[PDB]
């Protein structure tokens, strides 16, 4: 049903093995390859999972990798192109200053969401990113160096995606050097693990 | 299950030579490609039969029900 | 039939003559002539009915004919019919 | 006529058998290993029937082995994407109904009836799964009749059949944990076991690893394939079609050859005291005959050169040397 959009799914790390292998073909393929008695299909669904996940039992551990915390297992966490951790550990700057953050709410009266999902409709009407070669150099190479840092061309792709996805800021319809960087260095805080 | 039959793949040199043979043989024998027309490669149908049956099939049918009923 | 059955040779004629494109499992042959003939059902008296057919099972590893041995059968048997695995049901074994 | 042109340059072209391997999954980089198998599996070995009526399989069954990362499902849609008759679905998602033929009530008639699976769809043709060794064994099992005897046998709801199930399997597997390790069997690598095994002809050992010129190169096509082969699909297809009009025989100087070469394959993967096989069973000396009979499709030659032996031989020791 989110065939075109969002699907957001919390408790993932709970979530049994069998439903991430169906998932699996969704990341891979955006489909279904159903057979059952009487039914069978390739049931398309394109949806961009925004998965939201925790480490097993009541905290995070940080002097373990991100892996060794999820204990989902790493291949499932390279299907996601960027994979993040945020934390309650204490900070009293941090907290007070989400503190003055969240009771300033009460105090007032592009920020509006409708402006917000119009500039985003906008920019997938309008917006379709070609790929220029000081995109490609960067590509080859950072995947490169991130192979032998130990990585995939499933961060290579990830990162054409993200390049092309951060190409539509700005109305700016071709990837250049700044978007593949940009793309590579938020993968570059993900794939440390 | 008052026969029981127990069957086992042992890897044997003497044994594996003759099977292997008789199956490349046994493939070759069965390939599409290979006293009229029809007539006559009936014949040379029931000559390849003769190369490993003692009996043939199409009488060894006919005795079995016969000797069944 | 009644002259080649007096050859002191035919049983072993027979034997191999089952499933002849089946290289040696001379033993599974000899079962499967011994089961594609039977015994002789009896009845004593008619109080106490004996099974007359003969039950045979291959057991053993793969690529080693067992199915094709089945399948040779189902060919050359008056009545017979062939199943297999999940494709059975009790039902659809005994009677529904 | 033109067409006949084609067909008549395919086969003056000599060495056309290496520009057909070339031309399997153009979206895939390397994995000529892969590619070639695919290609005889799509030529497929010559179906045969015995004066006893035994059939003996024409189709070869293949499964391909790597981590999943790797190019393995562009190989599955490629070749549903390409191949006439061939057919998709999950090992996960998926069930042994599915799969073979389902048994189920008629909406006009009211009584029962067979329902086909993609096993039937795919008679005459390829099934590919993908996330095989994910499948439940309840379902594994339930194909093992469609592998080798090449039909459905049922008996259920007072309705009786043996339905034909003529297929090429080409399954999509994953090792055991995700991650493949050499240091291991192909046995231990994965969850299969030996009748399943044994029912597959040739196994492709995809694992990925690091080398930075290959890494490069692959990076390079794969974003040149995000637009930063010999033959065109009709072109190949059309091959494909005249090859299989072909039914290649046996030289008699590739039976003995034949013969020897299982021999080495029986003696080299032979395990234990015992002597006992594995890998290696009747099954495999069949392989090897559809093997060289799909090669000389290839070839577009009706006979069976002892060369074409010496390839599947080879094909079928890529599952097995790597101890
Ligand atoms: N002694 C033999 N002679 C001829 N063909 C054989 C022999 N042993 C095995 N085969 C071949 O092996 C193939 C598979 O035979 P099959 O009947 O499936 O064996 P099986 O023991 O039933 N294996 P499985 O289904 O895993 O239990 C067939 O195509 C046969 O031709
Ligand atoms: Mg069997």
């Amino acid at each position: 049903l989110s065939d075109g959009g969002v699907c957001c799914i919390d408790e993932f790390d709970k979530m049994s093995d069998s439903t991430r292998s169906v998932l699996h073909e969704v990341m891979e393929q955006q489909t279904i390859s159903i057979a059952k008695a009487g039914i069978i299909t390739t049931l398309n669904a394109r949806s961009s999972i925004l998965a939201s996940a925790n480490p097993i039992g009541s905290r995070y551990n940080p002097n373990l990798p991100v892996t060794e915390n999820i204990d989902l297992p790493p291949p499932l966490l390279s299907r996601f192109d960027l994979v993040y951790l945020v934390l309650d550990k204490v900070d009293e700057k941090n907290d007070r200053e989400l503190a003055k953050h969240l009771t300033n709410l009460y105090l007032e009266d592009v920020l509006p969401v409708e402006f917000l999902t119009m500039y985003i409709s906008y920019a997938k009407e309008h917006i379709h990113p070609i790929i220029t070669e000081a995109a490609k150099t960067e590509l080859v190479r950072a995947y490169v160096g991130m192979r032998k840092m130990t990585a995939t061309t499933r961060q290579l792709e990830s990162m054409i995606r993200l390049a092309e996805a951060h190409a539509k800021m700005k109305l700016k319809n071709v990837v250049e050097l700044e978007d593949v960087q940009e793309a590579v260095r938020l993968i570059r805080s993900a794939i440390k693990d | 299950f008052d026969i029981l039959c127990v069957v086992r793949d042992l890897v044997d040199e003497e044994a594996d030579e003759r099977l292997a043979t008789f199956v490349v043989d046994s493939h070759v024998r069965s390939h599409p490609e290979n006293l009229n027309a029809r007539q006559r490669r009936l014949q040379r149908q029931r000559k390849k039969e003769e190369e490993i049956s003692p009996i043939p099939q199409e009488l060894l049918m006919k005795y079995i029900h016969y000797a069944r009923t | 039939f009644r002259k080649i059955s007096r050859d002191r040779g035919i049983i072993d004629k027979i034997i191999s003559s089952m499933a002849p494109s089946i290289y040696g499992h001379r033993d599974i042959k000899t079962a499967v002539a011994c089961s594609l003939f039977g015994g002789v059902p009896k009845n004593v008296n008619g109080k106490h009915s004996i099974r007359g057919d003969i039950n045979v099972l291959l057991l053993g590893d793969p690529g080693t004919a067992k199915s094709q041995i089945l399948k040779y059968v189902e060919k050359t048997a008056h009545r017979a019919v062939f199943a297999t695995g999940q494709g059975a049901s009790a039902v659809g074994l005994t009677a529904s | 006529s033109d067409e006949i042109n084609e067909l008549k340059e395919m086969v003056k072209d000599e060495h056309i058998y290496d520009k057909l391997v070339r031309s399997i999954a153009p979206a895939v980089f390397g994995h000529e290993a892969v590619k070639k198998g695919i290609l005889l599996q799509m030529l497929g070995g010559v179906h045969k029937s015995t004066v006893e009526g035994i059939k003996l399989r024409g189709d070869i069954n293949i499964c391909v082995v790597g981590d999943p990362s790797t190019s393995k499902s562009q190989f599955l849609k490629y070749v549903v994407g390409f191949a006439p008759r061939s057919v998709y679905t999950s090992g996960k998602a998926s069930s042994a109904a599915g799969l073979t033929a389902a048994v189920v009530r008629d909406e006009e008639g009211g009584d029962y009836t067979i329902e086909a699976g993609a096993l039937m769809l795919a008679d005459n043709g390829i099934c590919c799964i993908d996330e095989f060794d994910k499948m439940d064994i309840s379902d594994q099992v339930a194909i093992h009749e469609a592998m080798e005897q090449q039909t459905i046998s049922i008996a259920k709801a007072g309705i009786h059949a043996t339905l034909n199930a003529r297929t090429s399997i080409l399954a999509a597997a994953n090792p055991v944990g995700g991650r493949y390790n050499r240091k291991l069997s192909l046995r231990g690598n994965l969850n299969m076991t030996a009748p399943i095994m044994s029912r597959f002809d040739l196994f492709f050992v995809i694992l990925d690893d690091c080398n930075e010129k290959i890494d490069t190169e692959l990076a390079s096509h794969i974003v040149d394939l995000h637009m930063k082969p010999p033959f065109s699909a009709e072109q190949l297809r059309r091959y494909i079609k005249y090859a299989r009009t072909f039914k290649p025989i046996l030289t008699k100087e590739a039976r003995s050859y034949l013969v020897e070469k299982y021999k080495e394959l029986r003696k080299d993967d032979a395990q234990g005291f015992s002597r006992s096989s594995y890998r290696i069973t009747v099954r495999q000396l069949e392989s090897m005959i559809r093997l060289s009979e799909a090669i000389a499709r290839a070839n577009c030659v009706d006979e069976i050169t002892p060369s074409f032996i010496a390839e599947a031989y080879d094909l079928l020791r890529q599952s097995i040397i790597r101890v």
